[PDB]
């Protein structure tokens, strides 16, 4: 209703969906239900162009996502920043013909990338419970 | 926000920046800080204007982080984002000692966690009980 | 599910290459320890445990403490033999003793103002007529407090202590006028009371409106400074309003029914003779009109100079009976080194000073955890059996810890306000505004620390956080892996699992589900070489150590990442040097920071930011309050000259206030600001008492100078009565010496000097102002 407290109403909606967040499909749940007091039209539409063509559109979108969108969102009064351009990302265009030629499946390529490219937990050299007799503690790091 | 093992750089670039991207534009936000330490833990303290309703402001922060709870690393998500109207100093510091040395420090901490901390928290007016001592646990010190 | 070590040790485990079925006890020492060994507790040097209770948002401290102590007494009964409960750190005792001291000074103020009014009227009755309005007005203020959602804190209590001498002003005026009428004209109490009312009904209302309107703008200030002003505003304003309602409603009835016929030591002739000498001196003053206006211009100049130059603060520090000691050892420090440092500090103040109990928390510290951080909450013995003060102790600890054990131990006092900051002093955040990176910010930071080491108004402006540290990053040679024939995932597993301390699932231990944590044993993860002694299965069937496939490299990186208002930052604590206020230090910090590389900004956080807001809105609170009083005055006396003559008395009250503060050596804190406004109000009160009657006598046909001197003489007695009343009522604030006495000292010194001035310097200047301002028009 017009003039209703948007905060408490947003709270009400959050409460109602909480009662239905355990029945949604697993992907939906582990993808989040972004509930926000929204708007319809864009206040303004900041953009980045490259007149000398020194940067392709992908580079512009990358720069915009990595170094502009965050600091635009960090402005007081900015409720949402929708980036019409995606951050850079390592794309693996597989070829199913060759995938079959060697006998592999995309699941295999998925496993090879998951294994040869892992995030190795750092650990800490000499963390408690320390061995009686230790005086140095260096935070280890792995690089996989 | 907890993210076990991970050093402060990871918590700083993968977790804190995300949450801070939504903390802005919250109602009556006086100032905001975020500290990530070596314990794989980040404390993001949004300090609001003096006299602002701490309940509704806490609600606002919950709403803002809800929009960023689907992008955090899986460990972070399945470890929970404990958002609480906090305080700085301890009101008092209840402790248990053993003058006759009949109980080692581990036994005291165990007894404190299992039979005292819960009933201390179950006192009216107690907002948080931080136990400086860990519950007992079956440790398996393997030998590589 | 297994429940005992026996069942865990006999856990089968297929042996990968040979076939033998081994048990878990073959490859692992199974034992019961603690989940995580993060924190330890040293209570009076002995190992123990603890549970820090953080108050609930907006709960009551005293009530919470009462509840927790009761629960501890209840749980004491079920403690096996050997365990003893203790509260080796408690703050609510101080809350209880502070509020009790404030109520005690309130009662002392009541007693002293009653003695003053008795000495000035000499009959218990005459002095009981006003002394019944203070408690009733106070109780009405309490009802309004409840209805508005307020509390009983030292702020509103201090407001009531200030009000004691302002509440009874109206009633004193009424009783004095009635007494005076019964002395001069001998009229019956009833009709004399009616005449006194028909005389001073409008003076009373004017005094009231002025006093209640001067306190209104302060409550409109933004920030904690306002949240502080609002207590004094609500308390004193509602107290003054109810005081006026009673002076107009109750005291007339009392003066009409229970005032006995005048029938009835040395004060009488001396006081009258004093009045006459004063009148002659006043006439001699009025003689030299311009010279006294010149003296007033000079006093206003001195006053402005003092209010502009004297060092500013926010809240006075107090000896809360305890302090903290943060030990920050370098990185690469082990819990054994911090135990040594804490043991040194614990043994350094064990039997030498008089402290109640010293509890240290190892591994925990405000602004960061880790093996190289501890915080020790030493609690001073008491206040009645003390020797050295909290600030005199901390200094001893600092100087007796800076030269012996490696680290950064810095004993620090508790803050002024409970949940603003953790320690007394200023807290700045050095921000990185131009993406200079972490190394640049840290270089700027240590430079700033280098510049703050040779400053005199600075003592130790240390870093409130964690320090940079050496990391050991391993580079994995994937080509050597493919040539050795070893899977990469196996190397990743071995590293991560070799350091991780992973948790698996629970097991029922004596009725409670407790965790089952696995972890490489202590002696196999201490030095780097141990890690480089782990082996993986190759391709040729022989094991290959990690040292052949991984190369370490040592970097220098910050171990704690701080962010403020979005940008990376570094918390820079600091405590001002002796004889230097917090305001001077803040201003000095701004200059220093101005001497830093480009792109590095600075922000005040907590007490510092609140103090900055106070200082940045003290002019508008005095500009708006003064203007409100002027406009109310002009409304009340239908003129533009009378309010000018009433306003011309404010600089004299500020003069005394500044004089008292400079002489006592206090600072320009918020309590002084509260007194500043209170003295504006009281000054205006003393002025109105004269100006109103002088205007009335001039309207009655009398000459301006004669009317002025007659009104001054006739109102000298109520003016001195009320003035001495409020001054002796605040004397308990100035002379207080117990615990939490510095807040009273700061809140009373200003109003004391200001009242002394706005009474000794008003009864001589307000006639001059009146005559000058009326003649000039």
């Amino acid at each position: 209703k017009p003039g209703t407290d948007v905060e408490m109403a947003q709270v009400d909606v959050q409460n109602k969906i909480k009662a239905v967040e355990a029945r949604l499909p697993q992907v939906v749940r582990q993808q989040g239900l972004q509930v926000e007091a929204s708007s319809s039209g864009f206040l303004m539409l900041v953009g980045i162009n490259s007149p000398n063509n020194q940067y392709s559109e992908v580079d512009l979108s990358d720069y915009l996502v990595r170094n502009v969108v965050e600091e635009l969102k960090r402005v007081e009064g900015v409720g949402k920043v929708q980036s019409f351009g995606a951050e850079k990302a390592m794309r693996i265009w597989v070829d199913p013909n060759k995938l079959v030629s060697y006998g592999l499946s995309i699941s295999d390529v998925n496993n090879a990338i998951r294994e040869n490219n892992v995030e190795i937990a750092p650990g800490r050299l000499g963390d408690l419970p320390a061995e009686k007799g230790q005086l140095i503690t260096i935070p280890l790091s792995a690089q996989g | 926000a907890t993210y076990p093992g991970a050093t402060a750089k990871t918590i700083n670039d993968s977790v804190v920046t995300l949450i801070e991207r939504e903390l802005s534009g919250v109602k009556n936000l006086l100032y905001y800080s975020a500290t990530t330490d070596t314990s794989g833990t980040a404390e993001i303290t949004a300090t609001f204007k003096p006299g602002t309703d701490v309940e509704m402001a806490q609600v606002d922060v919950q709403n803002k982080i809800k929009a960023v709870e689907a992008r955090l690393p899986q460990v972070v998500r399945q470890q929970g984002l404990q958002v609480e109207a906090s305080s700085s100093g301890f009101l008092m510091l209840v402790g248990i000692n053993s003058p006759n040395n009949q109980y080692s420090e581990v036994d005291l901490s165990d007894y404190l966690v299992r039979n005292v901390v819960e009933e201390l928290k179950r006192v009216e007016g107690v907002g948080k009980v931080q136990s400086f001592g860990a519950e007992k646990a079956m440790r398996i010190w393997v030998d590589p | 599910q297994l429940s005992s070590l026996e069942q865990f040790k006999n856990i089968s485990l297929k042996s990968k290459t040979n076939g033998s079925v081994i048990k878990l006890s073959d490859v692992a020492n199974v034992e019961i320890g603690s989940q995580a060994y993060n924190f330890a507790i040293l209570e009076n040097g002995k190992p123990a445990t603890a549970a820090a209770i953080q108050l609930s948002p907006g709960a009551n401290a005293v009530k919470t403490a009462e509840g927790v102590r009761a629960k501890i007494e209840e749980l004491k009964l079920n403690l096996p033999e050997g365990m003893e409960f203790s509260i080796p750190y408690d703050t609510a005792p101080f809350v209880k003793i502070s509020i009790e001291k404030v109520i005690h000074t309130l009662l002392e103020a009541m007693v002293l103002v009653f003695i003053v009014m008795y000495l000035f009227l000499h009959n218990v009755r005459y002095t009981l007529i006003p002394a019944i309005v203070a408690p009733i007005a106070l109780l009405g203020t309490f009802t309004v407090m409840l209805l508005a959602g307020f509390s009983i804190n030292v702020l509103t209590m201090f407001g009531m202590v200030l009000a004691i001498g302002i509440i009874v002003d109206d009633a004193i005026v009424v009783v004095e006028n009635v007494e005076r009428i019964m002395a001069t004209e001998g009229l019956s109490p009833k009709d004399a009371t009616s005449k006194a009312m028909k005389e001073i009904t409008s003076p009373i209302i004017g005094i009231t409106l002025v006093l209640a309107a001067v306190f209104l703008p302060m409550a409109f200030a933004s920030g904690s400074v306002g949240v502080i002003y609002k207590q004094f505003t609500l308390t004193m304003s509602v107290s003054i309003l109810f005081s006026a309602l009673l002076a107009l409603i109750l005291t007339p009835a009392l003066c009409a029914t229970i005032l006995k016929p005048i029938d009835g030591a040395w004060f009488d002739r001396s006081f009258d003779k004093v009045t006459k000498k004063y009148e002659l001196m006043l006439l001699k003053i009025i003689k030299h009109t311009v010279p006294m206006m010149v003296i007033f211009l000079v006093i206003t100049g001195i006053t402005f100079a003092g209010m502009k130059y004297w060092p500013t603060a926010f809240m006075p520090e107090e000896d809360q009976g305890w302090f903290m000691t943060s030990f920050q050892l370098p990185s690469d420090a082990t819990a054994e080194r911090t135990r040594n440092v804490v043991n040194q500090f614990e043994n350094n103040l064990k039997d030498n000073p008089d402290v109640k109990s010293n509890t240290a928390i190892l591994g925990w510290g405000f602004s960061g955890a880790g093996q190289n951080v501890a915080v020790a909450f030493t609690t001073l013995k008491d206040f009645k059996e003390r020797t050295s003060s909290a600030s005199k102790m901390t200094s001893d600890v600092n100087s007796s810890m800076a030269n012996s054990t490696e680290g950064e131990t810095m004993a620090v006092l508790p803050p002024a306000i409970d949940e603003l900051g953790t320690f007394s002093g200023f807290s700045l955040r050095l921000q990185d505004r131009a993406n200079l990176g972490m190394p640049a910010l840290l270089a700027a930071q240590d430079e700033l620390m280098a510049m703050a080491a040779k400053n005199k108004k600075f003592y130790m402006v240390w870093n409130e956080g964690l320090p940079q540290g050496d990391n050991i990053s391993l580079k994995i040679d994937r080509e050597k892996l493919s040539a050795l024939g070893v899977k990469f995932s196996d190397v990743s597993d071995i590293i991560s699992t070799s350091m991780g301390s992973m948790y698996i699932n629970d097991f029922p231990n004596q009725g409670r589900m407790q965790q089952v944590i696995v972890q490489v044993e202590a002696k196999s993860r201490m030095q780097l070489k141990d890690i480089l002694n782990l082996k993986v299965m190759g391709s040729s069937g022989q094991l290959v150590s990690l040292s052949e496939v991984v190369t370490p490299q040592w970097n220098k990186a910050p171990q704690q990442y701080n962010r403020y208002n979005g940008r990376p930052s570094l918390s820079i604590a600091g405590i001002p040097n002796f004889d230097t206020s917090s305001g001077e230090a803040m201003r000095e910090m701004e200059q220093l920071i101005a001497k830093l590389p480009k792109g590095i900004g600075y922000e005040w956080t907590g007490i510092s930011l609140q103090e900055k807001q106070s200082e940045s809105q003290m002019a508008f609170l005095l500009g708006l309050s003064m203007l409100v009083v002027f406009l109310v005055l002009a409304a009340l006396y239908e003129s533009w000259a009378i309010p000018l003559s009433v306003m011309l008395v404010v600089p004299l009250g500020i003069f005394g206030a500044i004089i008292a503060i400079m002489s006592r050596g206090l600072m320009n804190d918020v309590f002084f600001k509260i007194g500043l406004i209170t003295i504006i109000g009281l000054s205006a009160k003393n002025a109105i008492l004269i100006v109103e009657f002088a205007k009335m006598l001039k309207e009655e046909g009398m000459s301006l100078i004669e009317a002025t001197v007659a009104a001054a003489k006739l109102r000298l007695r109520p003016i001195l009565m009320t003035s001495l009343a409020f001054t002796c009522g605040v004397i308990p604030l100035v002379i207080a010496t117990g615990a939490s006495s510095e807040t009273q000292h700061a809140l009373g010194t200003g109003v004391f000097g200001g009242m002394i001035s706005a009474t000794i310097l008003a009864i001589f200047f307000v006639p001059v102002f009146f005559i000058f301002i009326l003649g000039a028009v």
